[PDB]
């Protein structure tokens, strides 16, 4: 999964 | 509600003695009922809040991707029937999951985006907004489906609006609202260019504006850029 | 109880699932209802129920040491008062984990160890019991602190008595009873030397006997062989 | 923290 904040 | 009775300073108090017992469920908890005080937040304040419900939604999309994924397998081709017992306990995380991101929804609207005139406050509500309609995105199979992704991007967009004009290129709420509308843009609206289009371009334009930062601010900055290039990275 | 209208294969099933998805709190609920259908439990199914509650205190119990930490700091001679948040928080993790292990000691007592009648089965069961007074033991502060060490040392030894006649010295449930009698000893007991004796024949009657099993079960024997080693390098 | 199983 991507990279999220 | 539960926290009702509790001084607004000892449920923050209590969310950060619970953030460092890894008790998210918890701390939660504290800051919906501190939010529900009807003031609005410090910075700190809500960064505490994105932490405590980011942690616990985050438990439950990764338990509901491997409900879903087992439940995706069930229905192949010669998989021996098993019964309702899957789907329902999916369902089940998914109610809750659900639950959540309407709680989180619910504070937003009730009324923290209303009353928040800075910038900073108020992009970083709108882009929880956007956050939490996501997750709603990512479980949707029925009629308002593309409501629901419209909910997040309108969201979102009025966060990038604000962010453009307000604040410089490398603030780290910025470049988190644009890291996450990115990710919506290649995970629920079908458009890996625009979401690889926004990466870049953020990437880039912060490059160009870190000369203007103390050490400190650089080093928050980087971090978040370095999260872009490795979506980036991902997605090339 | 909420899982009196699911049937028990169903409530098995959605256990292991929610193994899986490392669901422990769903786990437990569903084993907890397995339990009160009052049929006996299998090898698996007593494993189920094991592996639940030990993730579900065992999050508690490191919860608890951490807050138990900041409040015995805050204690200290030039420790600026904070007010009664702490203590509370403390005591609401305390207040959860003391339930936790009053349901567990429910379930045993109501009516799995009664029931319990081979070797197998009740030396698991009662090697429970141990487990849960011993976590009672780790917070009581009040009267009745000695009855639960007591409560605790008197399961285990009922349990250890068993399996010294009725099990090889390799069995994985007579040495993970022998490793957690141990620990008992260690950290609730204030008998260290009892808790070194204790691991060490253990290791070596166990060592004795290896030569008896096939691969696999010396991969799991050796397995907890190894935990008792890693017990005595700390305690030695 | 010592070993348990
Ligand atoms: C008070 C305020 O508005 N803050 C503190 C934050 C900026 C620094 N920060 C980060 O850099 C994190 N998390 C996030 C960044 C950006 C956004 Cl929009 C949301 C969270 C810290 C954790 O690792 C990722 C970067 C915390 C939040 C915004
Ligand atoms: C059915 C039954 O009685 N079982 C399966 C167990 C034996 C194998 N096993 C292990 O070796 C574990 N866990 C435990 C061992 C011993 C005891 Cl008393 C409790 C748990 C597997 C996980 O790593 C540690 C060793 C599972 C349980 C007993
Ligand atoms: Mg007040
Ligand atoms: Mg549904
Ligand atoms: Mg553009
Ligand atoms: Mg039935
Ligand atoms: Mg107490
Ligand atoms: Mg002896």
């Amino acid at each position: 999964f991507p990279a999220t904040v | 509600g539960a926290m009702g009775s509790m001084e607004r300073a000892s449920l923050i108090q209590k969310a950060k003695l619970a953030e460092q017992a890894e008790r998210y469920e918890d701390m939660a908890a504290f800051m919906k009922g501190a939010v529900e005080k009807g003031e609005e937040l410090s910075c700190e304040e809500r960064n505490l809040l994105s932490v405590a419900y980011k942690n616990v939604v985050g438990g439950q999309r990764a338990a509901w991707r491997v409900l879903s994924s087992i439940e995706q397998k069930s229905n192949e081709e010669g998989s021996e029937e098993k019964g309702p017992e899957v789907r329902e306990y999916r369902e089940k995380v998914e109610t809750e999951l659900q639950g959540v991101c309407d709680t989180v929804l619910g504070l937003l609207d009730s009324h923290l985006i209303k009353e928040a005139g800075d910038a900073e406050s108020r992009v970083f509500y709108l882009k929880m907004k956007g956050d939490y309609y996501r997750y709603l995105a990512e479980v949707a199979t029925g009629d308002d489906k593309k409501r629901i992704i419209d909910s997040a991007r309108s969201a979102y967009q009025e966060a990038m609006d604000i962010s453009k004009k307000e604040m410089p290129p490398t603030n780290p709420i910025r470049l988190g609202l644009a890291l996450n509308f990115s990710v919506f843009h290649y995970e629920i609206a079908n458009s890996p260019e625009e979401a690889i289009s926004l990466a870049k371009t953020t990437f880039d334009e912060a490059m160009a504006d870190l000369h203007t930062l103390s050490e400190d601010s650089y080093k928050d900055s980087t971090l978040i850029m370095q999260l872009l290039r490795d979506n980036l990275t991902l997605w090339t």
